[PDB]
């Protein structure tokens, strides 16, 4: 049981550290990039609509 | 002068433009509503209105005020609440019986119900005068006058007529200037545009060693008069308690409170809570209200008063800096003025930008931080002045990554964070060294270290000790306390006592809202000497329980020394902290042997 | 005739079509103030010009017009070094006179003296990470890319303050054969930054050999955007007249991009994406077009601008459009500055397109390019090995990841660490970089020649 | 003709103008600036002036050329440096006294002070002639005639006058065509519009392989002459090193260098480095500059030369392809011409598209990419030619979702990717199997397998190894190195070593940038046989660290083969790969046991 918990603790810590380390920045950058592209497209549409 | 040609939306168009500039503000119609001509297109002028346009028909008269939209500088400014457009709420409460500005009602920019006594300065008949020179003195309070009567900037001449001493109103004249014949009449109140910066003698770097009344904030970073610093907020997450505690606990000559886009609940609590507080400047005459200037504009007001509120407060702080005194300008926040600029730009017809912000917000954000600063006072006297700008930041687009806080963080040279758990813990402010930085601590530690400072060595070892204890707290929490070094427990124990005694402050007494620099330097030097003596005693062979149990009343006595009076050594030095080094050296020598 | 109206910073006045494009005109107001500007738009019975003084307060029917009849030109002379002036070229900041023995008009280039050869001479700034990883030439431009929260003024003040002591040691190495000059133009900066840069320039001892251009955010954007063309024209005229390599610093780039991006909604032009105008590439390329070799083969112009991002994102038109025009860039990472290494400029995304032409055999070592490329690949391999070793831990760490993380930590804590005034040579940095890069095996190093590897490990 | 009534920015309006074609070029004013008539509004024509205006006043006359802008097609084009508007920088350097072309200067597109040697070909007196026939030749290169004298397109008749052998000027007639009487006189140069494509006999499928001298380019995805390729760049791909190495190490007889807004230093470095270099075809007396035609544009140069630079380079590539010689068209870059078209659309005041670019950029890019390609040469001889178009693109806001990159990559059939991780390690260019593809490698694999080794099996095995190593890098980075076998470590290490040695094509000399197909085929076959023998040796019982450490100098010897010169062995085939394959086969038996 001690070898089983010591064997599972490294996989849990490595999976939590890898997922927590690699999880946030891709969608965190892509959401702001897509929102900035949508806002730039909306401002480019309104600027052409005002003329 | 002009006639109303057409009205479309919230902006009214007035024709008959035969010389009216696009910078002067005028009142359209018989109601005298607030408005300003932002642009002109041919004979018809386009004027933006910051109020309801109900009751305005085609053919109404338009009369200009004869000058741009700015604030008036005169005596009797303390203990009064006005708006950004020179609208006093006290006259509206007396006449209209309301707080908000009503439609079709106009009030004066200066209160004509209170008069002050004007005294002659060092200017005689036929003496030379210039812009910024001290022409006399005007009483602004019942205890001490701080309103210095000076001439307008960018002007000069000879004083042909000087009035005598006595009480007079702001509308009446007291002096006359002769420059190329009959130049004009001079009074107590002067005009100054809010969109134009006040002139000065010469600008310099912020190196004035002035304190703001923050023990943990002054201990973590050296406060200077004339610098630029931004503080993050959450719309009432602890910024109002830090601004009210910083303004009330401050010991400056003047205080500038600017409410641009507040909800209105903190404005009444700051005005009613300001007179109940006790100032630390040797006086009890309503010093919290009389010693500070209150300009509060709520969310139910026009965008011109909220946008021009920071310009009027920065213009009043520039006039107080030009008078020869250091004033602290605390404005919350720039997000309401940045949203009001995009709201006025969308209604006026301006094009959009990135993140929904206008293109003028980048130049106005740099001009707002460049308007305040420490330099030489303008005029023949050459006095020393300073203006500290404290602007709050909040989200206005749906997140904290907007261009206002991003451009304000890059433009500013000092950052002060604010943790929500520390604000919930009754600690104000809850900023840490790992979430804040400042590059102006070299000049403040150079001059304040030049007088009698020890802030540099205790500040660097205190920031490194807090950064080492903050990193050691996660290793002590995750790994445990049965496998770490003994120096990490002494560093975390000294960081917990220094963070509890320094960061823990909510205005419980008069000694907790105003601490001297020598008491904070001796308090940090006692903790640094206790941590260094504990690490040196533990390095030579010793137990942690022998030193912690060996300290005893010294550790609890060192934390309870902030509730007493600071007059222990001569008038401001702590005498108990000086004698603690002998007991710490005797305990360190006894713990080693 | 008279002023028809006013929209934004530009004023639309009605007059005859006698003035030309970029013709200097004067507007007379009824309050006793005169404003000068350049005719940016000329039409039939109307004109659109941007005034350099003020942005509001223009009369409609109470104003007068006066035609100057001369094109817009900046007066440059051989005595402009050691004076203080504003962004409009006026001596109102307590500096020297604005008189000049020569007057040349500007339309994008004074004589169009573009270089027709690659730059051979290398200019050292006094940094082993900056000069070693990016071989700057006499005509090549390399800007500094920073973020909101990093000391860009300390890095630019350290790079400008480093010129004066490393230049005499580099002059003996055949890296420079003439005197060096400095051209400092501030735009959108605070008074503490300009006073700190002037205090560092006066404390360094280069006050009589440098130029002072002060532009604030409270002034007009037309004078702030026109100040870098006059500063680059005066630096190019002084470098072409004196035959000396002049280094020009253009900071901040966000204020110059915000000045041209400010007037984009008060005109008849359709702006591009992100609110900026569609002609921002020509305005950004106009500053880079005045860089390179000068006439005579003894003078050149160096461009070292400071770019501060207003949002902290790398996907922006100012950093991508400004960095795409120049040859490479120097990126400053917040992770290196947060640890305590001075400066925080990392060499991971940094590169130089003219690093091979800047290095030779008389002013630098022949193996500096192989050690710079092997150190550049070992820095990214050590960063990826440290990032994979941080997530993986010590249960699946590779053998090469420990030596790559050790060489990345020793190189980041040894080569990246440097004082604000401590001089350092490229020969000692290459010798220390060879000893720091010697911990790797011979089978791993495959990006260098066998003679250079057999000569030195 | 007309008179300039309004001139604001880069758009000029001239009333009372006749003609006003959409593609007609004319010079307005007395300065003779370069311009083009874009559209017309009523009786006035709106002309877009791309040259710098520094005193061009409104009220002067406008002279129309009466035809579209084009360049001269004849002798004297090689060994010369010109702009996009056909401006000689050699005569403008001494005459104008400036290295760059200044404003207010006139210069033709062909030299009038040089003479060329006329040689009679197969076209004699009495025989019929047509457009595109080779009536003569000019001695330009030491191997073949680069500038061949040809007749203009859309012409026919009989040759009545044949010039003899000797030197003649470009202003004297040396040929006469008789077609219904005296038609006209012919010169050495020929006129052709840049806004119109050159005629051809018929189009054919591309089946001729075009070598570029790159191990990563030819090893990654094979391409033949007459195709289109798009490369997304971020200022890290090394377009100057790929253009100089593609022009010098290329197998085409002609090179067309077009500058679309470069810095100027990269064109001067390749221009100064081109004369000192040695040609691969045994060229002498500046063989790199004599066989290459360079068009140089700047970032602050005129927009007319940047917009007409691709049409002039494609017209020169079509004129050189019509004579029967192979030419390579390198465009750097299409984003500079698309940004100039977007700035012209914003300056014109029309309805633009998303991202600022115009809607005609996709049709102009599809017509420009469709204009190039391999086909039969025009003329009665029916010679074979080819034109390979390689244009790089970059984003304008920091993303790869722009219309220029998506529209250019969508119409093209070859894609060259770019990785920031491989580009950060000094790899110009970084091409992977997931971000690259080419359908012409299968047709080129037959002739490449007939006249060379089996590169098509090594390309599919290298793409299959890189496809498994790409997922193995993310799987080993995400989960860890304790969840994979020893077989994936040899594929990841072999893909990292082959990606590192194959990706780096810049080097520090002339030996690390020019690699033949046999050296890349033997180097890829050595790593493929080493990985295949290491997988079978590790499958029978072995360790990955014992096999990788057991290899030693065998793995570094194959990686160090790129540092050697390409002249070893017989002509291009190095004999070290045969002994390295036998040493890997001998080490494979020792690694198993």
């Amino acid at each position: 049981a001690f070898i089983i918990l010591d064997e599972v603790i490294k996989v849990t810590n490595r999976r939590v550290n890898a997922i927590e380390h690699v999880i946030i920045p891709r969608t965190e950058n892509t959401i702001a990039y897509i929102n900035s592209e949508l806002d730039e497209l909306d401002r480019e549409e309104f600027y052409r609509l005002k003329k | 002068y002009g006639a109303i040609y057409s009205v479309s939306g919230p902006v009214v168009i007035a024709e008959n433009m035969i010389g009216c500039a696009m910078y002067e503000l005028v009142k359209v119609g018989h109601d005298n509503l607030v408005g300003e001509v932002i642009r002109i297109d041919g004979d018809k002028a386009t004027i933006q209105v910051y109020e309801e346009t109900a009751g305005l028909t085609v053919g109404d008269p338009v009369l200009r005020t004869g000058k741009p939209l700015s604030v008036e500088l005169g005596p009797g400014l303390m203990e009064t609440i006005y708006d950004g457009i020179q609208r006093p709420l006290k006259a509206i409460k007396e006449e209209s019986q309301s707080i908000y500005i009503p439609r079709g009602i106009d009030t004066p920019a200066l209160d004509r119900t209170i008069k002050w006594q004007f005294t002659p300065g060092k200017f005689q008949v036929g003496d030379h005068i210039s812009g910024g020179d001290i022409y006399g003195s005007v009483f602004e309070n019942s205890l001490i006058s701080s309103h210095k009567i000076l001439l307008p900037p960018r002007s000069r001449g000879t004083i042909t007529w000087i009035a005598p001493a006595g009480e007079y109103t702001l509308d009446e004249k007291i002096l006359e200037v002769e420059f190329d014949g009959k130049k004009s009449d001079f009074t107590l109140y002067h005009t100054w545009p809010v969109r134009v910066p006040r002139p000065v003698t010469e600008k310099l770097s912020a190196d004035y060693p002035l304190l703001t009344g923050q023990r943990v904030l002054d201990a973590l970073f050296p406060c200077v008069q004339g610098g630029t610093t931004c503080i993050p907020g959450a719309f009432g997450c602890g910024k109002t308690v830090i601004s009210q505690s910083l303004s009330k606990y401050s010991n400056s000559d003047a205080i500038i409170y600017v409410g641009c886009g507040e909800r209105g609940n903190e404005m009444a609590e700051v005005l009613m809570e300001f007179p109940e507080l006790y100032t630390e400047m040797s006086g009890t005459k309503e010093p919290i209200m009389k010693r500070t200037t209150l300009v509060a504009n709520t969310s139910n007001m026009p965008v011109a008063a909220r946008e021009a509120s920071i310009y009027t407060g920065i213009t009043l702080a520039e006039y107080f800096r030009d008078q020869g005194k250091n004033v602290s300008m605390i404005a919350d926040s720039s997000s309401r003025w940045a949203e009001a600029l995009r709201e006025i730009s969308g209604r006026l017809g301006e094009m959009p930008a990135d993140q929904g912000f206008p293109a003028y917000l980048g130049a106005k954000l740099a001009s707002f931080y460049e308007r305040a600063g420490k330099a030489v006072a303008l005029g023949s006297p050459d006095r020393t002045g300073s203006v500290s700008i404290v602007a709050a930041v909040s989200p206005a687009g749906g997140d904290f990554s907007d261009p206002v806080t991003t451009a304000t963080l890059g433009i500013t040279q000092v950052f002060w964070g604010l943790d929500k758990k520390l604000a919930q813990r009754k600690h104000f402010p809850s900023i840490n060294t790992s979430v804040s930085y400042s590059k102006y601590t070299n000049v403040l530690n150079k001059f304040y270290d030049s007088n009698y400072p020890e802030f540099p060595v205790l500040r660097d070892r205190m920031k490194e000790i807090l950064s080492n204890a903050e990193e050691l707290e996660q290793v002590v929490q995750l790994v445990g306390k049965s496998a770490l070094s003994d120096s990490d427990k002494i560093t975390l124990d000294v960081a917990t006592l220094i963070k509890e005694d320094f960061l823990q402050q909510n205005g419980y007494s008069t000694y907790d809202a105003f601490c001297p620099i020598w008491k904070t330097f001796d308090m940090m030097r006692a903790f640094i000497s206790y941590h260094d003596e504990a690490q040196k005693a533990v390095a030579n062979g010793a137990n942690w329980s022998k030193l912690a149990d060996s300290t005893g009343d010294v550790k609890h006595a060192v934390s309870s020394s902030k509730f007493f009076e600071p007059s222990r050594g001569e008038k401001e030095v702590h005498g108990e902290f000086e004698k603690l080094l002998s007991t710490m050296q005797e305990r360190f020598a006894e713990s080693t042997d | 005739n008279t002023v028809s109206g006013v929209n934004g910073p530009l004023v639309i006045l009605e007059k005859v079509k006698f003035p030309r494009y970029n013709e200097i005109v004067n507007l007379t107001l009824p309050d006793g103030t005169v404003r000068q500007g350049q005719v940016l738009e000329i039409r039939g019975d109307r004109a659109i010009v941007q005034v350099f003084e003020g942005t509001s307060g223009i009369d409609v029917k109470k104003t007068t017009v006066e035609f100057t009849g001369e094109s817009l030109r900046i007066p440059v002379s051989e005595d402009m070094l050691g004076r203080i002036f504003d962004g409009s070229g006026r001596p109102i900041d307590n500096g020297p006179k604005v008189f000049a023995e020569d007057y040349l008009d500007i339309n994008g280039s004074p004589i169009n003296p573009y270089a027709r050869i690659y730059p051979e001479e290398m200019i050292s700034t006094g940094v082993s990470a900056i000069d070693t990883m990016n071989s700057i030439a006499r005509g090549q431009k390399i800007p500094i890319f920073s973020a909101s929260g990093l000391p860009h003024n300390e890095i630019a003040a350290q790079i400008c303050r480093q010129a004066g002591l490393v230049r005499p040691t580099k002059d003996v190495h055949d890296g420079h054969e003439e005197n060096f000059s400095i051209v400092f133009a501030a735009m959108g900066v605070n008074l503490e930054t300009a006073r700190f840069f002037k205090q560092d320039f006066e404390e360094n001892g280069s006050l009589e050999r440098t130029s002072l251009f002060l532009n604030l955010a409270n002034d007009p954007t037309i004078e702030r955007i026109i100040t870098p063309r006059l500063a680059l024209t005066t630096a190019e005229y002084l470098a072409y007249q004196t035959e000396r390599h002049v280094l020009t610093i253009l900071t901040d780039m966000s204020s110059y991009a915000d000045a041209l991006r400010e007037v984009s909604a008060a005109r008849e032009e359709v702006p591009g994406r992100r609110g900026y105008p569609g002609y921002m590439y020509t305005d950004l390329s106009t500053i880079y077009e005045r860089a390179g070799r000068v006439e005579g083969r003894n003078g050149s112009i160096t461009q070292i601008p400071i770019l501060t991002m207003p949002n902290d994102d790398i996907t922006h038109p100012i950093p991508d459009l400004t960095g795409y025009i120049t040859e490479g860039q120097i990126f400053v990472d917040r992770q290196l500055h947060n640890k305590g290494i001075y400066p925080p400029i990392n060499v991971l995304p940094s590169l130089s397109r003219l690093m091979k032409s800047a290095i030779g055999e008389g002013m630098t070592r022949k193996d500096h390019g192989d050690v710079s490329n092997q150190l550049y690949a070992k820095y990214a391999i050590g960063k990826d090995a440290a990032a994979m070793k941080a997530v993986v831990g010590e249960e699946a760490l590779s053998i090469e990841d420990k030596l790559s993380l050790e060489f990345l930590e020793k190189f980041e804590k040894t080569f990246i660490t440097q004082g604000a005034y401590e001089d350092r040579t490229v020969f000692e940095s290459l010798d220390q970089a060879w000893s720091l890069l010697r911990i790797y095996p011979k089978e791993m190093l495959n990006r260098i020649s066998p003679k250079i590897l057999d000569e030195f490990y």
